[PDB]
């Protein structure tokens, strides 16, 4: 038995179109912007940029090693040993992907410092840009607004080259000096 | 849609179909070595502890009653009435 | 993002800013 | 009170402090020495550079 | 990219389990099967968020047998990659083919062909490298790759990509 | 044992490092009379100077070396029901033996 979604589309007999992935914005069925969540409401996706990814997982095996001794009762390479061990207490050991992300995460996050990236969050939210860009933009890190426009395509006539330099310019200020 | 508890209205006891269908699932699971719910007064045949354990109501089970709509009424094996 | 909301305190009351010695005409 | 700077009783121990040296009210060229010797102190810091070697 | 996605899985616990340890033994079930997961549908199923409230529901009764089967709503974090995508990784493995880049989870596989002419492999290196006129790229360098395309293979999700084009290859 | 030699060596390593301390405390206050103009003792400065600098390292040394021996040592390679089992009869038999004649 594998696991479903939220949504719920009746696909009867007929089988197809399954249109391609690109970025073109035009991913998933699954990876839509107009998301459900288990109470019903209308969500929009929620997309991460490594970094504001790291902190999440490293929040939820925190919170978990938490609840297992509660139930139990009746510097980046320094990062890299803290949390290989925190994985070592909450994750099932097997799952080695956690593993390599957690540690690829650790070594490629722009933002080391939870109040760092919720600046990033702003900044970035409220281009309007859709959140697949928002997460590539936090992520990747871009000099010309051409270097941005060429690897994250889709943003091309959505902001404007100086507008988008102008954050380029505040996201390299924000960048934790490792 | 499933029917709400305070607004239940098939029997209060358990059908002949049900009953059956409680000790063969039951007796099923305790031959395939489930946890038992009762003390086993030397028992050894699983119809017979499935039968014990409906005796004192202490089989975890409940029956989805479908009907015709496609709704629904869950009760309890503790909460139907064994008048069989 | 760096916390969530800004701490106030705002204070009046404090020890003082402001000094006094053109009060003469 | 917002658009305000100042000192506390802060500039109090700024003045402990300033009074603590050895200084106030002698003048630019008897000054001047004084900023070249505590430059010479700065060289004869460096001399902490020679002693590092030794730790070696 | 790397996507929080709420998800629900259909656990069907045998009656001996029907103890006070319930909810912990389906939190616990789930975490075994649903984490380290990969689909095509979802991609990689990584992490579990929010353990203290995974939503159990109650728990229907699968007549003929005794257990009984609960659709557990829960939510993760996913990573599913796309074609178009760009992405830095480390380089993993490099032969007279090209080289693959670990991206968190997943390999990405970089052509000889699908880098720019001038990078060449040097096999008489230990490692194996490949060699630009400026450039030397081996098992440790970061590579930031343009996602060609992805092949759904089972457990995992693999893909071409390129460092051909502008503003790609080492950094 | 004849470890409590290897550990009154590292004991009086302790004592090195409390010198560390008390030396640069003198740099700390003889820096204070030679930025103060007073080139008084700048001999004795440079002296209890590399002095702090010659307690540490030899305190580095000392401790580095210590660390090094246990590594070694490492490297190198109940008890209750054993001794006290027989001993029993061998203080009391004693004893006995002591009251039965004696001086």
């Amino acid at each position: 038995v594998s696991t479903s979604t939220f949504q719920t589309r009746r696909r009867r007999l007929k089988k197809v179109e399954e249109e391609e992935n690109a970025a073109t914005l035009q991913l998933g069925q699954e990876f839509q912007l107009k998301q459900i969540n288990h109470q019903g409401e209308e969500e929009e996706l929620i997309a991460l940029n490594l970094s504001e990814a790291r902190l999440v997982i490293k929040e939820a095996l925190v919170e978990r090693r938490r609840a297992f001794k509660r139930s139990q009762k009746k510097t980046r390479e320094k990062e890299l040993e803290s949390i290989d061990v925190l994985l070592e207490q909450t994750t099932g050991g097997n799952n080695k992907d956690l593993k390599n992300t957690m540690q690829y995460l650790t070594n490629f996050s722009r933002f080391r410092d939870q109040e760092t990236v919720g600046a990033v969050i702003q900044l970035l939210k409220s281009t309007g840009l859709h959140p697949f860009e928002v997460a590539q933009l936090g992520s990747l890190a871009c000099d010309t607004a051409d270097e941005a426009k060429t690897l994250i395509p889709s943003l091309n006539n959505k902001i404007s080259d100086d507008e988008l330099e102008r954050i380029l310019k505040e996201l390299s200020n924000l960048e934790t000096l490792y | 849609k499933a029917i709400p508890k305070d607004q239940r209205a098939t029997t209060p006891y358990m059908t002949k179909y049900e009953r059956a269908r409680i000790l063969g699932t039951r007796a099923l699971q305790i031959s395939m070595n489930a946890p038992v719910f009762v003390d086993l007064e030397g028992e050894t045949d699983p119809l017979r502890i499935a039968m014990k354990e409906l005796a004192e109501k202490k089989i975890p089970l409940v029956i989805r009653r479908y009907l015709p709509d496609g709704s629904f009424e869950d009760w309890s094996v503790e909460e139907l009435i064994v008048d069989l | 993002p760096s916390y969530s909301p800004t701490s106030p305190s705002y204070s009046p009351t404090s020890p003082s800013y402001s000094p006094t010695s053109p009060s003469y005409s | 009170l917002l658009r305000k700077k100042n000192i506390p009783e802060v500039d109090e121990w700024m003045k402990y402090v300033r009074e603590t040296s050895g200084v106030t009210t002698a003048l630019l060229k008897d000054e001047e020495i004084e900023k070249l010797l505590q430059q010479d102190r700065e060289i004869t810091n460096w001399a902490r550079t020679t002693f590092r070697n030794e730790y070696g | 990219m790397f996507f929080i996605k709420d998800l629900s899985l259909n656990i069907t616990l045998h009656p001996s389990f029907f103890g006070p340890r319930m909810k912990q033994y389906l939190k616990t079930k789930l975490l075994e099967e649903v984490e380290g997961s990969c689909t095509g549908k979802f991609g990689y199923i990584l992490c579990v968020l929010d353990y203290d409230n995974i939503d159990i529901q109650r728990g229907r009764i699968l007549p003929t047998d005794g257990s009984a089967e609960f659709n557990v709503k829960y939510r993760a974090v996913v990573f599913k990659p796309f074609k178009g995508e760009v992405v830095d990784g480390t380089v993993v493995s490099c032969s007279q083919h090209g080289f693959e880049v670990q991206v968190g989870p997943m390999k990405v596989f970089v052509t000889k062909h699908l880098m720019p002419q001038d990078l060449t492999f040097n096999a008489g290196s230990n490692p194996p490298s490949y060699q630009s006129s400026e450039d030397v790229i081996t098992i440790k360098s970061r590579i930031r790759v343009k996602i060609e395309g992805c092949i759904s293979q089972v457990s995992s999700i693999h893909a071409i990509g390129s460092i051909k084009e502008d503003y790609l290859g080492a950094i | 044992p004849y470890i409590q030699e290897r550990l009154k060596s590292l004991n009086d390593i302790e004592t090195q490092l409390c010198s560390m301390l008390q030396e640069a405390s003198q740099v700390t206050f003889i820096f204070g009379e030679l930025k103060r103009g007073n080139e008084s003792v700048k001999p004795q400065f440079e002296n209890h100077v590399k002095q702090f600098y010659e307690r540490l390292d030899k305190s580095t040394t000392q401790l580095r070396k210590e660390i090094q021996l246990l590594d070694e040592n490492v490297g190198t390679r109940a008890l209750g029901q054993d001794t006290e089992k027989m001993e029993e009869q061998l203080d009391l038999l004693s004893a006995i033996l002591d009251p039965s004649k004696s001086k």
